[PDB]
């Protein structure tokens, strides 16, 4: 929908800022096993623009669409990583500790609307994220 | 027969609709610990919890025996507004009741009060005057209690499980205590948990339709179309129901008040994260 | 109003008697004298035990209790039935009491009739 979206719960009161970068053949995920690779110790870095929003414990890192991708996620505690064979992506959180990680699949309703509002009642209509 | 049609929604945990059945919603429980998870809370002062309940013993000769039960109140009494209404639902068993023949049970209840100079209940429900030929059953007791008007500031506040045992002979009786709920309102809806232990399995998972019958609602689970919610409706932050289509009916809200409405998608037992609010305002009558 | 004239009307009495004037699964009274109930169900003029029992007690103060039957099955039911009646245990003088056999969803006559038996103590 509005992109692809990764959850970062931690354990702060308030809004940890998350730095979002992508690399390939970094050690441990190239094809042929470890330093089979182009590049030892990984490819080129790209730093990946996110839009951040907030709820208690849960931040939600909005990456563009075309980033989109699958893959094992792994939770080291100060960096969450998004592993796809060859391809990481890495979110690196400050100020609190990665409790849990995934890319958001149950998605929040989107197009809400209130309609046929009377003095005792209303409906509520929505569209599926 | 008339030709105004009415849509009745009812709620259970089972695909059939029997397992925990309610044509009304489930409001959340405003006591804590009332799992009986462990000697806390509501139970603090009980003897002992084990399995879902608690277990406690009055034994008194003229005298007025009781437990505090003020561990096991969310917010103090004097929070609540004068006129409000609140619902008290229990299940109570007694293993064994020991009260002779010149011994009277009297002022036997779980209550909320003022204190010295007052002690006018807030918040009330009686338990069984005499359950000796019922002994070893669950029997669920409700009470809607009406908030009365505050005290002086002076005028403190006690939640107590109370007993008096008068007469010659000591009288005493063994009672269990399973699932103690208060909640806002007229209606001692199904158990829940506090806000703050309340967990997504907590809540309904299913949904049961039927219309165009009299304005009251059927109280069989097969006159329902149940399905499994996919959404979750939550009313000024508070769930009031779902459904398993894009659409739903806020009812019973008062005139010319605003309200926030958003809404949660389920994947059985996994709740997305609440949707952006969107407010609206009842109309005025004439 | 009907609670003192039926207090007056088994003043004397160790026993009372009563049943909705509909035949219905409720009845309504005024205890006459601290007293222990007997509830019994029938159908069609014929007394009958076994199947769901939910049976509910209300006080015109608010005041409800919902006791559910779960049969004695423990055993080597199987020649058990129960229940074949109900007993209360401390009803008080004066007071009014609504009793009811609230309906079942799977089994049982869905509507029979209540008798309540008062005994005095
Ligand atoms: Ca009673």
């Amino acid at each position: 929908p509005s992109g692809f979206n990764v959850v970062i719960e931690h354990d702060s009161e308030y809004q940890p800022d998350v730095k979002v970068t992508y690399y390939k053949n970094s050690i441990g995920t190239e094809a042929n096993g470890f330093d089979t690779g182009p590049v030892f110790g990984g490819e080129r870095i790209y730093n990946l623009a996110s839009s951040l929003s907030y709820i208690r414990n849960k931040i939600n890192v909005e990456l563009p669409s075309v980033y989109a991708m699958a893959g094992e996620v792994v939770n080291n505690g100060n960096e969450l990583l998004l592993i796809n064979g060859t391809e990481i992506m890495r979110f690196v959180i400050e100020g609190a500790t990665i409790t849990k990680g995934y890319v958001e699949k149950v998605k929040p309703p989107t197009n809400l609307i209130v309609s046929d509002v009377t003095s005792t009642s209303a409906k509520i209509s929505w569209e599926n994220g | 027969m008339a030709d105004k049609n009415y849509l009745h929604t009812a709620y259970a945990n089972s695909a059939d609709g029997t397992d925990g059945f309610t044509t009304v919603y489930p409001n959340l429980n405003l006591l804590v610990n009332s799992s009986a998870k462990n000697k806390e809370g509501f139970f603090k002062n009980f003897d002992k919890v084990e399995n879902g309940y608690g277990e406690v013993t009055m034994k008194g000769t003229n005298a007025w025996v009781n437990k505090d039960l003020g561990e096991g109140f969310s917010i103090q009494p004097i929070n609540y507004k004068p006129g409000d209404k609140y619902t008290m639902s229990v299940d109570v068993m007694f293993t064994s009741w020991n009260v002779p023949a010149g011994t009277t049970i009297s002022a036997f209840w779980m209550r909320q009060r003022y204190t010295e100079n007052s002690w006018k209940e807030i918040c009330t429900i009686d338990l069984p005057k005499d359950p000796s030929k019922m002994l070893n059953q669950w029997i669920r007791i409700t009470q809607t209690s009406t908030i009365p008007p505050y005290e002086d500031p002076s005028v403190g506040t006690q939640a107590i499980l109370n007993v008096g045992f008068f007469g010659q002979q000591e009288g005493s009786f063994t009672i269990r205590v399973r699932n103690p709920k208060q909640e806002l309102g007229s209606i001692a809806t199904p158990y829940m948990p506090s806000a703050s232990e309340v967990t997504t399995a907590d809540w309904p998972k299913f949904v049961g339709t039927y219309v165009d019958t009299n304005p009251v609602s059927s109280t069989v689970s097969s006159k329902y179309d149940w399905d499994e919610m996919k959404y979750r409706v939550y009313l000024d932050g508070t769930p009031v129901g779902g459904s398993k289509l894009l659409s739903f009916d806020l009812e019973n809200l008062k005139a010319g008040t605003s309200y926030n409405v958003q809404v949660s998608q389920i994947n059985g037992n996994v709740e997305s994260d609440k949707s952006e609010s969107v407010a609206f305002k009842t109309t005025l009558p004439k | 109003v009907d609670g003192d004239f039926t207090m007056k009307k088994f003043a004397d009495s160790y026993v009372a008697f009563f049943a909705n004037k509909g035949s219905g699964n409720t009845v309504t009274f005024t205890a006459p004298w601290d007293c222990t109930a007997e509830v019994e169900l029938f159908y069609h003029g014929w007394g009958y035990s076994g199947g769901e029992w939910e049976i509910g007690i209300t006080t015109p103060s608010g005041l409800t209790q919902i006791y559910e039957a779960t049969g004695y099955t423990n055993g080597h039911n199987q020649a058990i039935s129960m229940p074949t009646k109900a007993i209360y245990s401390g009803l008080k003088k004066g007071l009014q009491y609504t009793f009811d056999i609230r309906d079942a969803n799977g089994r049982g006559p869905k509507h029979p009739m209540m008798i309540v038996k008062l005994y005095r103590n």
